[PDB]
RNA sequence: GGCUCUGUGGCGCAAUGGAUAGCGCAUUGGACUUCUAGAGAGCAAUUCAAAGGUUGUGGGUUCGAAUCCCACCAGAGUCG
C-alpha cells in the first residue's frame, strides 16, 4: 500500500518506490514535473514529484494500492525534538564527510605517490565549506496526515461530483482494465494517450477524446484530430460511458483513398 | 503591441466584363459553364473541381466564396432554378442553410480583400486557408479560425475552443508547415439584431487577427 | 473521524551517498536507448530492453540532490510578509534574481523554490531545513504562489532565461466595373473591414479584471550576462499562466492582457497534468499582398 | 441521373444530405475506381447510405454521407454502426462505416469509423 | 568613496586540489514517421552521434590551479 498526498486537488508522489510499484504493477506511470539532481538546468528527463492524474489517483484509490492522503500541516508539537534530531544528524554528517575526504585524500595520495616524488625532484633539483548536505525532495520526517474522502467534493479534491472529471474517470477505468498504458495528451489533441506497453520503449495507437454521449462533436474537431492521428501514426479513438455500465468506442481513422 | 512577424511563405518546389452564373441546388452553388470554370479559378482561383482534386480538368463554390464573388465583386449571380436572388436575400438563404456563415463570410471578405486567395481548410481542420498568389504557387501558410463577439467581448461562440483543440490545430498546421491564426470578429454592441438581415453591417465590423503560434522554450532561449 | 495515515519516511543519505552523488558524471542516460517498438509481439528482446530501461530510470529517480555548504546560501522563510530572506551573502543568482529592501537580501517564493530545487541556496523555516515537498508545499498556495505558475517559473529558469514577476435594390455589391483600375485600388475599395489591435480600446477592461492575470516578465538568456536590475529595459515577452483544462482566453482577456503588457510579446503558459506548452497569442496584421 | 432520384426517391431527410450523398457516390465510383457503388436509405434516422466494393470479389462497405454543418454525438456515431452492420449482411466483422464529409464547395474527406480499436 | 558578489565552449551552467574540464539548449550529421491542396515538420513518432575552450589577464603557494592566495580588467547589487 502506497501513500499519494493530495493538496489543491494535486496529486504527488515523492517516493521513487512508489513510481517503480505504480508502473510496473498497476500499469500507471503518471508523469514527473521536479528538476533533476544530476543537472538541474534541462528539460529533457526531469525530477521525482510524479504529478498524477486525478483519474490516476481517484482509480488507484478505487482498487486498493493507494491511500490518498490530504497535505499535512505544520505541528507546534515536534519543534523542539525535531530541531534536536537534525542537529544530531548534521553533527554526524560533518564528522563522517570529515573522515571520509580525509581517507580518500590519503588514498589518492598514496595512488600519486613517487610521481608526486619525481615531480619534486624535478622541481627541486633544477572543513566547512566542504560539508555535504542533502536537499531531500521528501519529507526526512514520518507525519500523520488525514486521509481524504474523494466520493465527496471538498477543498483538497475539488473533482467529485464534476462532469468533466467523472466522465474522464470512467473512460480512464475502463482503458485501464484492458492492460494499456495510458498518459494525458494534450500536446496531441486528446485526453490520453493509449500505449500497448510501456511508454519508454512501445509507441501509442489510439489518441483518446473522452466525449460524452449527448455532447455535439464538431465535425472540424474530429477531422482535425484524426489528422493529427495521422501525421503521428495513431488512430484517434472516441470515448464515452453509456447508462448501462459500459463504455464504447469508435477508432476514427484515414482511409487513404 | 508586439505585431507577429511575418516569415516568408514558402514556394512550390514544382509549379503547374462577364457575368457568371451559378444555380444553387440542394442548398450548395454549382457553376457549370465551360469558360466562366476556366476564368473562375485561373483569374482569382475560386471553388473546386466538382469531381477532381483542385481544377474540373476530368465547379462548386463554397457558400462564402459565392457570396464574395455576388457581393464584393459583383460578377455572380446566384439563382434559385428561376429567381436571379439579391444580396439580402442570399444572406438571408446562406445563413438559413448553414446558421453561422455571416461570421465566415465576413472573415472570407477580409482576408480576400487584402490580396491573399483563400481555400476551406476542412482537410487540417480549420475554416479557412491563404494560398498567396493562389495554390498552385505558394504552399498555403495560414489556418484560420473564425469566431464572433461583441463590444463587450461577450456572443456566441461559433466553435468552442479548449486548449486540446488549440493544441491539434497548432500541431497540425505546423506539421504542414502553416500558422495557426485566429480571426476574431467585432461588432458593436449597440447594434440590434436586425441590421444584420443587410450586409451593410460589415462596416461597422472590426477585425482582430491574432496569429496563435508555439513558444518552443529551447529554440527561442537566444538570438 | 476516519483513522490516521502514516506517510512514511523519505530518503536520508549518508556518507557515502552522499560522496558518490558529488562524484556523479552528468551525463543522462538516454531515455528509451535504441529507437522505439510498435507491436509487444513477447519477444524476450523487448523484455530485455524495457528492463533495461526501467532500471535505469528508477536509478536515476533514486538520486538526491547533494551539495556542498559553503555554496549554499542559507535563507530564511518568513510567510507573514511573504518571502524568503538570505542569511549569508548571494551568488550569481543575485545579478538577476531577488531584491534588496530595508537593507537585506530578500528572495521571492518562487525564486526560493527554484534555487532550492537547483542546490544554490538551503532553505530554513523556523530553524528546520525545508525539504523540497515541504517547499513545494509551503511556498505554493493560492495566495503567495499556484503550483503551475512555479512549474513555468522553473522550467524557463532551467532554460537559463531571466523570469521577474510583473511589477505593474437598396443593397449593392461593394465594387462596381468603374473602379477596378490596379489590384491594390480594389483591394481597398472592399477592404471596409477595420482592422484593429489587441490594445486599442484596452484602456476600459482592467476594470473588467477577473481570471487571467500577467505573471512574470521573460528576458532571454543571452541578456544574462549584462542584466541591470534597476534598469533591465523591455523584457523578451511577458508570461501569463493557465491550464489545459481552463477554458481559452477570450478577446477581452487578450486585449486586457496585451494593454495591460505594452510592445510586448504575450506568451501562455499552458500545463497539462505537467507537460507545458508555451502557446504564445501575438497581434498581426496580415499584409496587404 | 438513374442514382441521383435513387437517393432522392426514398424520402429520407432533406435536400442538404442527398446532394452530399450524390457527391460521395460520384467520387468513389467515378474517382477511386471502386468496382460497384449501390445507392441505400435509412428512414430510421432520416439518413442516407451507400453500400459498394472495393475490389471485385472482395466484400462491402457502407458510406455515410455527411455536411460539416451538421453535429454527431457520439450516440449517433453507435446508432449508425449498427444501421450499417446490418446493411453489411450481418457478418463476424466489427462494425464499421465512412464518413466522407462534404463543405460546400465539394471537399471530401474520408474517415472510417469501426467498432472497437483498430491499429494504424 | 567604501562593501558584497560574478567572470568556464555561441548561450545557461558542473566540476572548486590529480582521468578526456564536462551536461543541456544551440549547430552539423545517422536512423526512422507523416506529409492529402506539404524539401519540410517531428512535442511519449520519435530515437542516436560528433565537433565546439584565452577557464578575465598577470604573479604567487604547491609536485598539478578552472579549484587556494594577491594585483589588477570588465559587470551587478548596497550604502553614503
Ligand atoms: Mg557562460
Amino acid at each position: 500500500m502506497l501513500v499519494v498526498e493530495v493538496a489543491n486537488g494535486r496529486s504527488l508522489v515523492w517516493g521513487a518506490e512508489a513510481v517503480q510499484a505504480l508502473r510496473e504493477r498497476l500499469g500507471v506511470g503518471g508523469r514527473t514535473v521536479g528538476a533533476l539532481p544530476r543537472g538541474p538546468r534541462q528539460n529533457s528527463r526531469l525530477g521525482l514529484p510524479l504529478l498524477l492524474m486525478p483519474e490516476e489517483a481517484r482509480l488507484l484509490a478505487e482498487i486498493g494500492a493507494v491511500t490518498l492522503v490530504s497535505a499535512p500541516r505544520p505541528d507546534s508539537r515536534h519543534h523542539s525534538l525535531a530541531l534536536t534530531s537534525f542537529k544530531r544528524q548534521q553533527e554526524e554528517s560533518f564528522q563522517e564527510q570529515s573522515a571520509l575526504a580525509a581517507e580518500a585524500r590519503e588514498t589518492r595520495r598514496q595512488e600519486l605517490l613517487e610521481k608526486i616524488t619525481e615531480g619534486q625532484a624535478a622541481k627541486k633539483q633544477k572543513p566547512r565549506s566542504a560539508l555535504l548536505v542533502q536537499l531531500a525532495t521528501a519529507r526526512p520526517r514520518p507525519v500523520k496526515a488525514r486521509p481524504l474522502d474523494w466520493r465527496v467534493q471538498s477543498k483538497d479534491w475539488p473533482h467529485a461530483g464534476r462532469p468533466a472529471h467523472e466522465l474522464r474517470y470512467s473512460i480512464y477505468r475502463d482503458l485501464w482494465e484492458r492492460g494499456f498504458f495510458l498518459s494525458a495528451a494534450g500536446k496531441f489533441g486528446g485526453d490520453f494517450l493509449v500505449y500497448p506497453g510501456d511508454p519508454l520503449r512501445f509507441h501509442a495507437h489510439y489518441i483518446a477524446q473522452c466525449w460524452a454521449p449527448e455532447d455535439t462533436i464538431p465535425l472540424q474537431d474530429l477531422v482535425a484530430a484524426g489528422r493529427l492521428g495521422t501525421s503521428v501514426r495513431k488512430t484517434l479513438l472516441l470515448c464515452s460511458p453509456q447508462p448501462d455500465g459500459k463504455v464504447v468506442y469508435t477508432s476514427l481513422q484515414w482511409a487513404s483513398l | 503591441m508586439a505585431e507577429a512577424v511575418f516569415h516568408a511563405p514558402k514556394r512550390k518546389r514544382r509549379v503547374y466584363f462577364k457575368i457568371f452564373r451559378a444555380e444553387m441546388i440542394n442548398n450548395n452553388v454549382i457553376v457549370r459553364n465551360a469558360e466562366d470554370i476556366e476564368q473562375l479559378y485561373g483569374k482569382g482561383y475560386f471553388g473546386k473541381g466538382i469531381l477532381s482534386r483542385s481544377r474540373p480538368s476530368f465547379l462548386q463554390l463554397s457558400l462564402e466564396e459565392a457570396f464574395f464573388l455576388v457581393y464584393a465583386l459583383g460578377c455572380l449571380s446566384i439563382y434559385y432554378e428561376k429567381e436571379p436572388l439579391t444580396i439580402v436575400k442570399l444572406w438571408k438563404a446562406f445563413t438559413v442553410v448553414q446558421p453561422t456563415f455571416r461570421t465566415t463570410y465576413m472573415a472570407y471578405h477580409y482576408f480576400r480583400s487584402k490580396g491573399w486567395v483563400p481555400k476551406v481548410g476542412l482537410k487540417y481542420g480549420t475554416d479557412l486557408l491563404l494560398y498567396r498568389k493562389g495554390p498552385p504557387f505558394y504552399h498555403a501558410s495560414y489556418s484560420v479560425i473564425i469566431e464572433l463577439v461583441d463590444d463587450h467581448f461577450e456572443g456566441s461562440l461559433r466553435r468552442p475552443l479548449s486548449w486540446k483543440s488549440l493544441a491539434a490545430l497548432s500541431r497540425v498546421s505546423v506539421n504542414v508547415s502553416k500558422e495557426l491564426m485566429l480571426c476574431y470578429l467585432i461588432k458593436p454592441s449597440t447594434m440590434t439584431d436586425k441590421e444584420m438581415e443587410s450586409p451593410e453591417c460589415m462596416k461597422r465590423i472590426k477585425v482582430q487577427e491574432v496569429i496563435l503560434s508555439r513558444w518552443v522554450s529551447s529554440r527561442e532561449r537566444s538570438d | 473521524e476516519p483513522a490516521a495515515v502514516e506517510v512514511p519516511a523519505g530518503r536520508v543519505l549518508s556518507a557515502r551517498e552522499l560522496f558518490a552523488a558529488r562524484s556523479r558524471s552528468q551525463k543522462l542516460p538516454q531515455r528509451s536507448h535504441g529507437p522505439k517498438d510498435f507491436l509487444p509481439d513477447g519477444s524476450a528482446a523487448q523484455a530485455e530492453r524495457l528492463r533495461r530501461c526501467r532500471e535505469e530510470l528508477w536509478q536515476l529517480l533514486a538520486e538526491q540532490r547533494v551539495e556542498r555548504l559553503g555554496s549554499l546560501v542559507a535563507a530564511e522563510w518568513r510567510p507573514e510578509e511573504g518571502f524568503v530572506e538570505l542569511k549569508s551573502p548571494a551568488g550569481k543568482f543575485w545579478q538577476t534574481m531577488g531584491f534588496s529592501e530595508q537593507g537585506r537580501q530578500r528572495l521571492h517564493p518562487e525564486e526560493a523554490l527554484y534555487l532550492l530545487e537547483c542546490g544554490s541556496i538551503h532553505l530554513f523555516h523556523q530553524d528546520l531545513p525545508l525539504s523540497i515537498q515541504e517547499a513545494y508545499q509551503l511556498l505554493l498556495t493560492d495566495h503567495t504562489v499556484t503550483f503551475l505558475q512555479y512549474q513555468v517559473f522553473s522550467h524557463l529558469k532551467r532554460l537559463g532565461y531571466v523570469v521577474r514577476r510583473f511589477q505593474p435594390q437598396p443593397v449593392t455589391p461593394l465594387l462596381s466595373p468603374g473602379q477596378a483600375s490596379s489590384p491594390a485600388v480594389v483591394l481597398q475599395h472592399i477592404s471596409v473591414l477595420q482592422t484593429t489591435h489587441l490594445p486599442d480600446g484596452g484602456a476600459r477592461l482592467l476594470e473588467k479584471s477577473g481570471g487571467l492575470e500577467i505573471i512574470f516578465d521573460v528576458y532571454q538568456a543571452d541578456a544574462v550576462a549584462t542584466f541591470r536590475k534597476n534598469n533591465p529595459g523591455k523584457p523578451y515577452a511577458r508570461m501569463c499562466i493557465s491550464g489545459f483544462d481552463e477554458p481559452v482566453p477570450d478577446l477581452c482577456s487578450l486585449k486586457r492582457l496585451s494593454y495591460q503588457s505594452g510592445d510586448v510579446p504575450l506568451i501562455f503558459a499552458l500545463v497539462d497534468h505537467g507537460d507545458i506548452s508555451f502557446y504564445s497569442f501575438r497581434d498581426f496584421t496580415l499584409p496587404q499582398d | 441521373h438513374p442514382k441521383y432520384l435513387e437517393m432522392m426517391e426514398l424520402d429520407i431527410g432533406d435536400a442538404t444530405q442527398v446532394y452530399v450523398a450524390f457527391l460521395v457516390y460520384l467520387d468513389l465510383m467515378e474517382s477511386k475506381s471502386w468496382h460497384e457503388v449501390n445507392c441505400v436509405g435509412l428512414p430510421e434516422l432520416q439518413l442516407i447510405c451507400l453500400v459498394g466494393t472495393e475490389i471485385e470479389g472482395e466484400g462491402l462497405q457502407t458510406v455515410v454521407p455527411t455536411p460539416i454543418t451538421a453535429s454527431l454525438s457520439h450516440n449517433r456515431i453507435r446508432e449508425i454502426l449498427k444501421a450499417s452492420r446490418k446493411l453489411q449482411g450481418d457478418p463476424d466483422l466489427p462494425m464499421s462505416f465512412t464518413l466522407a464529409i462534404v463543405e460546400s464547395d465539394s471537399t471530401i474527406v474520408y474517415y472510417k469509423l469501426t467498432d472497437g480499436f483498430m491499429l494504424p
